[PDB]
């Protein structure tokens, strides 16, 4: 029997980290090089599908081959390779699939689509992925978008900031991202004022020229509010901020403490669970989330001798490529697409008893005004070049509301 | 104590609507003296970035920002800015601020229609709300502010239903080209639901809204009560505690906080703050009356966050705390198919010169999500 | 006395039904025949009452010049009292006069002519997405509403098991890209453009117009939600009422009890007892006619004398009608922006008009494509249940 208590109001507290990851994970001025032939490949099979009426290298097409499945004849189905109309069947009964084949194209299996715009994104994203396990880290972020060109300003309140003040991590997916109040080294700074004069003010140019045309879609900004010592997971918590708009966000700190071990299955410090921790280079605190992709990984080395790129990787291990392991394919398919294996993890992962949640109420408006748009971006161009447009400015004011935080605390009783 | 939350199923009285535009007024008496600031700002603008289109604090690049200074000139401060966006924004802010209290003590005698200009259409529960008392008072940072359903009015906004048919409809209209561009540089407008007598926190619980999208705001009421006194230190009064209420409102934590702040901003610094309320005979700051005040306001928010004032222990908690949760689903308002007698009618009525380039007039629905607001009440055990 | 008890549990939670639909319930091209007449009157008003510069209508509803104020009124068979109506702008008049007779029009056309001339499953989905595994149209169950024409439900469709996710993110949620042809919106019936979805669970009825949040057509809308259950004592406690067994209302809607329903089943029965058509805004009590002027002249007035009742508590629907006890909740969390890029929309169009070949014939534009993302960011399933003491 414990009794569960309620307080809501406003306190003093520190301010929630802002993590801020681009929407493309690099820049594509700076991977066309390294994408060169897999673009050339992908226009190919865009011009083979959209107009095909209207050299290449088959070497990454036959990693995993995009293949049309023409089922609508129950008595004859057949699987064609892409590589009198030659158009290519778009009906009910058709379909398009990715051939992942295991062992010497012996063991194949088939990833089913209904569109080809998802099967494309799927393939163009497996084979980036196969290109970027392959490439040292340190040489990894420096093709990506920097803090000084991202960060145009910075305004916490009455104290100034700018790209140093932003601990600069690599997120494998979203590439390089910068949490503004971490907490690592210095101190977290703490905010007794609610409004947005003082809160936290940013302005981002999100540079959609350099975003990789295959892969990026989206041309938002990321942005993730969790704890001081907590590893920021963009995929799983995140939003997304317009360009050209002010998004004020007013931030409510909603908590959670359990009562403990005996009354709930909760854990505290996080070192009781049985897998290791993949995330401890970067000495955060324990997250369930953490958890969930450190025993994927460790499933992932387990069957194939190689660990996925979107996760952190063991010392000594190494990444899933395609001259190394040509069956990763394969095998990352299999542990993805398996409710099995995801509830074995759940059960050998336990959660924190004190979680934390911030209710943020998102509301946007257009920052860049006719009047002031002249002179606000021939500041901005003046400072970042000694480029700029409506598509590329972002404005943030995070701040606390009227009530910043409420507690739901249980007691023994 | 005992936590019992259960739901309320009675008539919602509908929450009073503040609604604020993006662009300050400019008032012709401060004229003559915001032109001086804007071209002081334009060769401040034209020395440091080269943008060609006396004052106590110039912006100087050093980072660029303002020197403050206490009275005697000793113990000096330079407040820099990482950029020239943030730093000519708070710097025009700052000489804003100062002009603005220059303003006389007297009610306005120039009848203006003010509000149809920017509101097009009001209308609640299939009820025109356009002809309806309201509350305006400017706010510095935002421009005019129309509070609608406040306590004032006799005939009170009753939610019989929920859904967006039985709710605020509002078609606001932002304009582009705000009178301030060094200082508004914002388009949109702000709205913000509170209690009937509660007063308009704009900074605190404002939602912004953008130009030319349908913005439907379902609003979540949220209720706590508990006990005071033995079983608890919330207070259901403004007796209990010492501070004096400046706001003409019921008794708050931000609204004591503020009042708190204010005092100690009066006995210090000498001068009121203007984003607050004042009483009969203090008045607002200024430089050329108060020789330094910027300088003594920096090191009261220093002191203040802190908890050196002690605002946060003096000010209890009330015991009837109430809130609104705020979801919004967007849409494009004008529709490629409506564009022609949609605008049209504006320019009948409203003469809205209609732009190709940005839509402007803006549409926001404003209803309750559920017709049960959770009522969190504590009793004992 | 009771006592409650928060409790969150992380497993693999079923995945509630996203009722999918379009603010515009039929391309006008299709439904020009049928309001032919209306469009000609409607037109006629503007250039007389703002003086602009150039299945039956029923002129009985006209728009009048009331004391730069225009309206209409709904009188009684004897003429002696009028319920008027007054507006202070000429668009928001115009929406709610041709909203006025689109609600007759429509009632007295056949319910299987009107599901044909709406969306179908195919047309207003392009690219249906859920956990890996890509859907297609047959994954929809229809839903058809007399505002927004036909909805497309996610889950909830008969011999068939719940869709669960058991590994949060974007990315293992339901991801669908809706077709909005803005080009065949009506022009006096529905002024913004896009698309509305609604969470609800399977037995639970969705109310498109109350609970339902709107989606920009231009850019993506990722939704995040929280599951949050409550349960609460029902007989010697709250009273609450559970499975509606208590309540001798008979249920329309043919789903789960709730006070909503209760509420708009009470109004409906009364409705249909005091004159002799019901409500069409409501799905139709069984041996039951709707509402229209052509048919039932005197109906505008009698549900406005219901309606004038209901709110001030006279019918007796709010005495009977009690809470349900055990229900869900889902904490959206609304996040836009722009879906594609500037580099990415070279290659996306192209694509997505080649799913949609039989649908659309013409390249799709940016403004009529919406993405949208319904996921859970967390398994945390949060569970307030109140135990006695
Ligand atoms: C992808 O689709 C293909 C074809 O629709 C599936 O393959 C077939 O499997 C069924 C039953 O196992 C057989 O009756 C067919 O003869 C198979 N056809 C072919 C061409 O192999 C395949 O199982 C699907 N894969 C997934 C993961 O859904
Ligand atoms: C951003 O970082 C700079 C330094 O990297 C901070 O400047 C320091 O601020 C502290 C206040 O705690 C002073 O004690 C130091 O003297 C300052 N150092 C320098 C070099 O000026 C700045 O406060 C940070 N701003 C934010 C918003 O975090
Ligand atoms: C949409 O419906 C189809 C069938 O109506 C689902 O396909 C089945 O998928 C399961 C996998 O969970 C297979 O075991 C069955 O053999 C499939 N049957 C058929 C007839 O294809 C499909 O999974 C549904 N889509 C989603 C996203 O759940
Ligand atoms: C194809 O690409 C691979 C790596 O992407 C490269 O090693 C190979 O040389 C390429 N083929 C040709 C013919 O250039
Ligand atoms: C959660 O609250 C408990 C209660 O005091 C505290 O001991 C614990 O440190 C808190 N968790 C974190 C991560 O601070
Ligand atoms: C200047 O004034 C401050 C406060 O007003 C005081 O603390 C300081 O001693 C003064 N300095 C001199 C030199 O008078
Ligand atoms: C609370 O204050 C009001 C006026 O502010 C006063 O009329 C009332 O008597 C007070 N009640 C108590 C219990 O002090
Ligand atoms: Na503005």
């Amino acid at each position: 029997e414990v009794s569960v208590s309620l307080s809501v109001g406003f306190k003093t507290m520190d301010f929630p980290a802002v993590t801020i990851c681009n929407a493309s994970p690099f820049k594509y001025s700076k991977i066309k090089h390294l994408l060169k032939d897999l673009d050339e490949l992908m226009e190919a099979v865009l011009e083979r599908i959209l107009a095909p009426e209207l050299n290449l290298n088959f070497s990454i097409w036959n990693h995993t081959p995009l293949v049309l499945i023409d089922e609508r004849n129950p008595h004859h189905p057949m699987v064609l390779d892409l590589f009198a109309s030659e158009k290519i069947c778009n009906a009910h009964g058709c379909k398009m699939a990715m051939r992942l084949c295991s062992l010497n194209r012996t063991q194949c299996t088939f990833r089913n689509f209904t569109s080809a715009t998802q099967a494309l994104t799927e393939w163009y994203i497996l084979q980036a992925t196969n290109i970027f396990a392959q490439v040292p880290q340190q040489e990894l972020v420096e093709m990506s978008y920097p803090g000084e060109q991202m960060i145009l300003a910075c305004l916490f309140g009455a104290e100034p900031c700018n790209y140093r003040n932003f601990t600069s991590i690599f997120y494998p997916h979203y590439g390089n991202c910068y949490i503004f109040n971490w907490g690592m080294t210095e101190k977290a700074l703490p905010s007794a004022n609610p409004g947005t004069e003082f809160g936290l003010k940013l302005i981002l140019d999100i540079g959609q020229e350099d975003y990789v045309p295959f892969l990026a879609s989206t041309a938002g900004v990321r942005l993730m509010l969790h704890e001081q010592r907590s590893y920021p997971f963009i995929r799983d918590e995140g939003i997304y901020a317009m360009s050209g708009t002010e998004t004020s966000i007013g931030v409510l700190v909603d908590k959670l403490q359990r009562m403990g071990e005996p009354y709930s299955p909760c854990t505290v410090n996080g070192s009781e669970v049985p897998v290791q921790n993949f995330y401890s280079d970067y000495n955060t605190t324990y997250s369930i989330q953490a958890c969930l992709r450190s025993c994927f990984q460790d499933h992932m080395i387990r069957n194939c001798n190689c660990g996925h790129y979107l996760y952190p990787l063991p010392r000594g291990e190494k990444y899933c490529n395609n001259r190394d392991f040509p069956d990763w394919a394969h095998c990352y398919s299999d542990l993805q697409m398996s409710v099995a294996q995801r509830e074995t993890c759940i059960g050998m992962c336990k959660e924190s008893c004190n979680d934390t949640q911030y209710k943020m109420t998102i509301s946007m408006a257009d920052w860049p005004s006719e009047a002031s748009e002249d002179w606000i971006f021939h500041v901005l161009s003046q400072e970042r070049d000694q480029t700029l447009s409506r598509k590329g400015i972002v404005k943030l004011n995070i701040y606390f509301q009227e009530f910043n935080y409420r507690t739901i605390e249980e007691s023994a009783a | 104590v005992s936590l019992n939350i259960n739901l309320n199923s009675d008539k919602l009285v509908f929450p009073a609507v503040t609604i604020c535009t993006l662009n300050p007024y400019r008032y012709p008496e401060i004229k003559e003296e915001l032109e001086e600031l804007d071209r002081i700002t334009e060769q401040t603008l034209f020395d440091l970035y080269k943008y060609s289109s006396t004052l106590p604090h110039p912006l100087q690049r050093l980072k660029i920002g303002f020197q403050l200074c206490n009275q005697n000139k000793s113990d000096c401060f330079y407040q820099t800015y990482s950029s020239g966006v943030d730093a000519v924004r708070e710097w025009y802010r700052f000489h804003y601020i100062n002009i603005l209290s220059r303003l006389p003590e007297t009610l306005p005698s120039l009848e203006e229609d003010t509000l149809g200009n920017f509101i097009f259409a009001c209308r609640f529960n299939q009820v025109s709300c356009n002809q309806a008392n309201y509350s305006h008072f400017h706010h510095p940072m935002y421009g005019n502010c129309y509070t609608f359903n406040d306590k004032n009015n006799s005939n009170l906004w009753m939610s019989s239903m929920p859904g967006i048919n039985n709710g605020l409809s509002l078609m606001l209209r932002a304009e582009q080209n705000d009178f301030i561009p060094l200082l508004s540089t914002v388009t949109g407008a702000r709205v913000m639901v509170h209690g009937q007598d509660e007063p308009a926190f704009m900074d605190d619980g404002g939602f912004n809204l953008r130009p030319g999208v349908e913005t439907s705001i379902s609003m979540r009421k949220e209720t706590l009560d508990r006990l005071g006194g033995d079983y608890g230190d919330c207070t259901k009064n403004g007796s209990d505690v010492p501070v004096e209420n400046l706001y003409p409102s019921k008794y708050t934590q931000q609204v004591c906080i503020h009042s708190c702040f204010q005092e100690s901003m009066i006995k210090e610094c000498g001068c009121a703050y203007i984003f607050y309320p004042r009483p009969q005979n203090v008045e607002y700051c200024d430089y050329r009356k108060h020789s330094s005040w910027g300088y003594c306001y920096y090191k009261l928010q220093v002191d203040f966050s802190s908890d050196h004032l002690g605002c946060f222990t003096k000010c209890r908690k009330p015991c009837s705390v109430t809130s609104y949760q705020l979801s919004a689903g967007y849409s494009r308002w004008p529709s490629v198919t409506s564009q022609e007698w949609v605008f049209q009618m504006l320019s009948r009525q409203n003469n809205y010169t209609v732009n190709n380039k940005r839509n402007g007039v803006a549409k926001v629905n404003i209803f309750f999500k559920e017709l049960n607001y959770k009522t969190n009440s504590e009793s004992p055990s | 006395t009771v006592s409650v008890s928060i409790k969150v549990h992380f497993r693999k939670l079923d995945f509630p039904a996203v009722t999918i639909c379009n603010i515009n319930p039929y391309k006008y091209s299709t439904v020009r025949h049928l309001l032919a007449d209306l469009e000609q009157e409607t037109r006629e008003a503007l250039k007389s009452l703002y003086g602009f510069p150039e299945p039956r209508f029923s002129h009985r509803i006209p728009l009048l010049i009331f004391d730069q104020v225009v309206g209409f009124q709904l009188c009684s068979n004897d003429t002696s009292d009028c319920a008027t109506y007054t507006f202070s702008s000429g668009i928001n008049a115009i929406q709610e006069w041709y909203k006025l007779h689109y609600m007759n029009i429509m009632a007295q056309v056949p319910l299987e002519k009107k599901i044909n001339m709406s969306y179908s499953a195919e047309e207003l989905l392009v690219t249906c997405f859920f956990d890996g595994v890509s859907c297609d149209a047959r994954n929809f169950t229809l839903f058809h509403h007399p505002m927004h024409g036909n909805c497309y439900t996610f889950n909830n469709r008969e011999n068939e098991t719940i869709l669960s996710t058991s590994m949060g993110g974007s990315e293992y949620g339901l991801q669908v890209i809706l077709y909005i042809n803005e080009e065949e919106y009506n022009p006096f019936l529905v002024s913004s453009t896009g698309a509305k979805v609604i969470i609800h669970r399977q037995d639970e009825y969705p109310f498109v117009e109350d609970v339902g949040t709107e989606i920009e057509t231009a850019m993506v809308t990722s939704i995040g939600m929280h599951l949050t259950e409550s349960f609460k004592l029902s007989e010697p406690y709250s009273q609450c009422t559970e499975d509606g067994s208590d309540v001798p209302i008979r249920n329309i809607y043919n789903a789960a009890y709730s006070l909503q329903i209760c509420l708009h089943s009470c109004f409906q029965t009364k409705m249909v007892e005091k004159c002799g058509c019901a409500q069409y805004s409501q799905p139709l009590p069984p041996a039951a006619n709707y509402c229209n002027y052509q048919q039932h002249p005197n109906w505008m007035y009698c549900y406005y004398q219901l309606h004038r009742a209901f709110v001030q508590e006279e019918l007796g629907c709010q005495s009977v009608c009690k809470e349900a006890c055990s229900f869900k909740e889902w904490t959206l969390t609304t996040s836009l922006a722009q879906w594609p890029s500037v580099v990415s929309e070279k290659w996306l169009l192209p694509v997505l008009t080649w799913d949609q070949g039989r649908q659309v014939n013409k390249k799709l534009n940016k403004t009529d494509l919406a993405k949208l993302l319904i996921f859970y960011k967390d398994l945390n399933q949060r569970s307030i249940m109140e135990s006695p003491a």
